[PDB]
């Protein structure tokens, strides 16, 4: 898989995002996978994808100086990954997502916890979007 | 939504070291930040994420704390500082700031220049007739006034308005406006300003004859 | 070099809606968000929410999602806020600030954008001298003033010998009364300098574009 590099890239950052004793309220819950294995999957993925590039992790670079070129680094791992489907296959037949939609007022309610939280949980991210990819 | 509580008010001289408090109803680890205020002027950032000094800002000011408990301090304090100093958190949504804390520089006691003016000629032939009492650049803060015409008190009619502490005597002004008509005016003889301040124990009292 | 230019003061009818703008300058500006800020009079300050630039991408606060919409024309570094269905409350001077993303703290304001809410027309002051009625030489300073009455809305400038006197002077907050503001300012000068050297002041009152002088005279 062409997800081995982005998560090789993530586990340099996973650390850094981590955070504890947090009653762990997911962000990324089971009805956004659900989306991303049905009828607008691949919207619900691209946007999904296009949410981390230029909302999260723009912000999660400016959090620490250290920590910003391993999120810069992953970020390009993504883009990688996205021209590899976005350019040959079946796995985006597309050009909405009420699930995106609750993940992005959740996200900004959170405000800078919620940088941290969309970061830490990007390891599931890789899996939902490795769930949907098995799907094809 | 977190809520920030800083005190209201502090008093404090020059020379000494004045520390805010802010605290957070919940976690905002160590994103709080702080801004100073000015009359007349946009907020300027002091501190962020709790303790870094923002460029620009003198090393007077610092800060500290993370959680729920912060502080900032400026030590040692000066006349310009006066001010209102803002708390300001990011780690949770909204934005949210503390309701402001308004500092004031103390100074020794200062009693008022105390100033009354007769209604202009060109108001009179428009039928309105305003007299106007100043008090100029006096400490503390507390005083009062009180309009006499013809030795009765006037308590109709009357509006004041205080300057912002001033950032380099570190004193106050105020205007006190009575307001009554033309004929009002012209039916009376003796107009008379009495001021009420701790700097003397009798009022100081200015007057003009019409 | 940063800039953040916001359009001029409004005074906008209940019910209506105002388009505010912030142009940005002396930096890229899609690499920065955009913020908008509340500050009523009493000074309790409010964010609104962001823009991101780059994207368009929004993060209101909840109180004023119903309120307020945020827009960016990254082609002209320009970013707006519209308020609608205007009320009292919505009276307030509103601020832009540039935040680096994920840095909600803010280095750099706009210079704010006074909106006043209102089904009145502006009214020009009147402009009356302070002067003193009698005794003149008890002391060796004598204090002058004018009286700015009437006016709406807010606010007036006040200057004194077109700015080249600024020693000794104080201007009062305004005061509101019947739906019309009044204030003084005072000028204190040596005693043996009046009227010999004279002693005007200059008012200004931008939302009617009248300027006026009044030159302080013996009674």
């Amino acid at each position: 898989n062409m997800l081995r590099d982005l998560r090789d890239a993530f586990s340099r950052v996973k650390t850094f995002f981590q955070m504890k004793d947090q009653l762990d309220n997911l962000l990324l819950k089971e009805s956004l996978l659900e989306d991303f294995k049905g009828y607008l999957g691949c919207q619900a993925l691209s946007e999904m994808i296009q949410f981390y590039l230029e909302e999260v992790m723009p912000q999660a670079e400016n959090q620490d100086p250290d920590i910003k070129a391993h999120v810069n680094s992953l970020g390009e791992n993504l883009k990688t990954l996205r021209l590899r489907l976005r350019r040959c296959h079946r796995f985006l037949p597309c050009e909405k997502s009420k699930a995106v939609e609750q993940v992005k007022n959740a996200f900004n309610k959170l405000q800078e916890k919620g940088i941290y939280k969309a970061m830490s949980e990007f390891d599931i991210f890789i899996n939902y979007i490795e769930a949907y990819m098995t799907m094809k | 939504d977190t809520v920030l509580t800083q005190p209201p008010a502090l008093t404090v001289s020059p020379g000494e070291k004045l520390t805010i408090s802010c605290k957070a109803s919940e976690s905002v680890t160590s994103r709080m930040h702080w801004y100073q205020q000015k009359p007349g002027q946009q907020p300027k950032l002091l501190i962020y994420k709790a303790s870094n000094l923002a460029s620009g800002v003198p090393a007077r000011f610092s800060g500290s704390g993370s959680g729920t408990d912060f502080t900032l301090t400026i030590d040692p304090v000066e006349a310009d500082d006066t001010a209102i100093y803002f708390c300001q958190q990011s780690w949770n949504g909204p934005l949210t700031f503390g309701a402001g804390t308004k500092l004031e520089l103390k100074r020794a006691d200062a009693a008022p220049t105390v100033s009354i003016f007769p209604p202009s000629t060109e108001q009179l032939a428009t039928g309105g007739a305003s007299v106007v009492c100043l008090m100029n650049n006096f400490y503390p803060r507390d005083i009062s006034v009180k309009w006499k015409i013809d030795g009765t008190e006037r308590r109709d009619g009357v509006l004041d308005s205080v300057t912002d502490q001033d950032s380099k005597d570190s004193t106050y002004s105020m205007s006190s406006t009575l307001s009554l008509t033309k004929a009002d005016y012209e039916s009376h003889n003796l107009y008379t300003c009495e001021v009420v301040h701790k700097t003397s124990s009798s009022p100081v009292v200015k007057s003009f004859n019409r | 070099q940063v800039n953040l230019l916001q359009s001029g003061a409004a005074l906008v009818k209940p019910g209506a809606s105002v388009k505010l703008s912030c142009k940005a300058s002396g930096y890229t500006f899609t690499d920065f968000y955009i913020h908008w800020v509340k500050q009523s009079h009493g000074k309790s300050l409010e964010w609104i929410g962001y823009i991101n630039p780059n994207s368009g991408y929004t993060n209101y606060n909840e109180k004023f999602k119903n309120k307020a919409t945020l827009t960016v024309d990254k082609s002209t570094s320009t970013g707006y806020m519209e308020l609608s269905r205007l009320t009292s409350e919505d009276s307030a001077n509103y601020s832009c600030t540039r935040g680096v993303p994920g840095n909600n703290w803010f280095p750099y304001w706009g210079q704010g954008t006074l909106v006043t809410v209102s089904s009145a027309e502006t009214t020009a002051p009147s402009v009356y001298p302070l002067a003193p009625g009698t005794a003149l030489k008890s002391n060796s300073m004598v204090t002058l003033g004018c009286l700015v009455k009437g006016y709406f809305p807010e606010p007036v400038t006040v200057t004194w010998n077109s700015g080249a006197l600024s020693s000794g002077v104080h201007t009062f907050p305004a005061v509101l009364q019947s739906g019309l503001y009044t204030l003084t300012s005072s000028v204190t000068v040596p005693s043996s300098t009046w009227p010999s050297q004279t002693v005007t002041c200059n008012v200004a009152h931008p939302a009617s574009s009248t300027k006026v002088d009044k030159k302080i005279v013996p009674r």
